């Protein structure tokens, strides 16, 4: 979608493997604030949403 | 998150609420995500 | 309040123990008041301030 | 949830939406375990000066 009309998924009820997503090169943007990316594959999360 | 907190209370006062204390339990933590600003209330009709 | 003295000296230790007790919860303008959150969800570099 | 300390069986009445409890630090002092539901009590590990 569009920047002004930005989709919003909701991620629930989900094992998630992030090392997947670290692990890719084809990213040229990986930039996590409020968490490390190497620790996303250790922790539980809820309201998840991209 | 759209939070609905319930408490079922046997009563018999005839018209207006009593007066007491009793806690709500939360029964529903629902996802929703969506932007609520107005509600309306479900009746059932008797027909005869 | 016969022995309100001895209760007076024992409520005060016991309040500013709780007190400090207390001030573990509160997070000084950091992300989170546990350490704990902190070392597992950061990098040092973030976890050091 | 992330700590350190003895797990023990509990005697506190739990209520069904409750999964832990709080002490004045904060920090958890009973839990529900994930997949067997039940309650276990979690007392800090024994420490003292030598
Ligand atoms: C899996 O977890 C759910 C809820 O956490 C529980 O109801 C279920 O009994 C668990 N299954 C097994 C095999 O432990």
């Amino acid at each position: 979608a569009s920047v002004y009309a930005w989709n919003r998924k909701r991620i629930s009820n989900c094992v998630a493997d992030y090392s997947v997503l670290y692990n890719s090169a084809s990213f040229s943007t990986f930039k996590c604030y409020g968490v490390s990316p190497t620790k996303l594959n250790d922790l539980c999360f809820t309201n998840v949403y991209a | 998150y759209f939070k609905i907190y319930s408490k079922h209370t046997p009563i018999n006062l005839v018209r207006d609420l009593p007066q007491g204390f009793s806690a709500l339990e939360p029964l529903v933590d629902l996802p929703i995500g969506i932007n609520i600003t107005r509600f309306q209330t479900l009746l059932a009709l008797h027909r005869s | 309040s016969a022995l309100g003295k001895l209760q007076d000296v024992v409520n005060q230790n016991a309040q500013a123990l709780n007190t400090l007790v207390k001030q573990l919860s509160s997070n000084f303008g950091a992300i989170s008041s546990v350490l704990n959150d902190i070392l597992s969800r950061l990098d040092p570099p973030e976890a050091e301030v | 949830l992330t700590g350190t300390g003895v797990l023990t069986e509990s005697n506190k009445k739990f209520l069904p939406f409750q999964q832990f409890g709080r002490d004045i630090a904060d920090t958890t002092d009973a839990v529900r375990d994930p997949q067997t539901l039940e309650i276990l009590d979690i007392t800090p590990c024994s420490f003292g000066g030598v």
